[PDB]
């Protein structure tokens, strides 16, 4: 996962 | 969302919900995306790339409420997923951050306007509005960086525009931010994306119209001063669009 993710699973 | 306010369906009824079915019968919230055409919704590929494959995953419209139904609210299932195949994630943020869901109900039958559901218009190509321009995000997203539940009734609130230029200072992004990426944020910094806002809408009036013009993509913390939420730059992927849904 990128360190920025807005992505919830991150 | 963090700031802005609750609102339903009706105020932003392109809202796709997206959810991923568990091995268990379980079934999660994924992402947002936005309904482009009666069969066709926009979200990122970044929330799909792990598990890709468009049996796991049931698209929603018309639905407010995250872990409860809506009345007016239709389920859909996807019959192609499809990923943008530059998808890259860096350490910081991510590239072609785009994905298509082609939705067909098990009757067989794609979106159908309603009080609670109207798809949204794309940009023309490269025609973006100008920077300063108001904008507005919905979604399901934690309101607050440290929060550890999202909310259950749907959010949006307002933000801007940014520059290019500004958006490129390194005390922002620097060179991480490229030209098919779009920011916006609050002047006061108060109000933003964040985690579980991910593949929904930023939707600005362009010459008349409510247009798609972003896809909440990556930022760094939310409602944090200097650093704003970034966008997908919707008007720089049409071909990319047509192409695949002209079919
Ligand atoms: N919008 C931000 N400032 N941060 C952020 C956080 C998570 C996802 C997307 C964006």
């Amino acid at each position: 996962c990128p360190a920025y993710s807005a992505y919830l699973d991150c | 969302i963090i700031g802005g306010e609750f609102t339903t369906i009706e105020n932003q009824p392109w809202f796709a919900a997206i959810y991923r079915r568990h091995r268990g019968g379980s079934v999660t919230y994924v992402c947002g995306g936005s309904l482009i055409s009666p069969c066709w919704v926009i979200s990122a590929t970044h929330c799909f790339i792990d598990y890709p494959k468009k049996e796991d995953y049931i698209v929603y419209l018309g639905r407010s409420r995250l872990n409860s139904n809506t009345q007016g609210e239709m389920k859909f299932e996807v019959e192609n997923l499809i990923l943008h195949k530059d998808y890259s994630a860096d350490t910081l943020a991510y590239h072609n951050d785009i994905a298509l869901l082609k939705i067909r109900s098990k009757e067989g039958r794609c979106a159908q306007p309603s009080r609670t559901i109207q798809t949204i218009a794309l940009p023309s190509m490269y025609n973006d509005p100008q920077f300063g321009t108001s904008c507005e995000i919905t979604g399901f997203g934690k309101e607050q960086s440290t929060d550890y539940l999202y909310p259950e009734q749907l959010k949006m609130t307002v933000v801007k525009l940014i520059s290019h230029r500004e958006c490129q200072q390194p005390h922002y992004y620097g060179s991480e931010v490229t030209t098919k990426m779009l920011c916006a944020a609050d002047p006061q910094w108060k109000t933003d994306s964040c985690q579980g806002d991910s593949g929904g809408p930023l939707v600005c009036s362009l010459q008349g119209r409510m247009t798609l013009t972003g896809i909440v993509s990556w930022g760094r913390g939310c409602a944090l001063k200097d650093k704003p939420g970034v966008y997908t730059r919707v008007s720089h992927f049409l071909p990319w669009i047509r192409s695949h849904t002209k079919e």
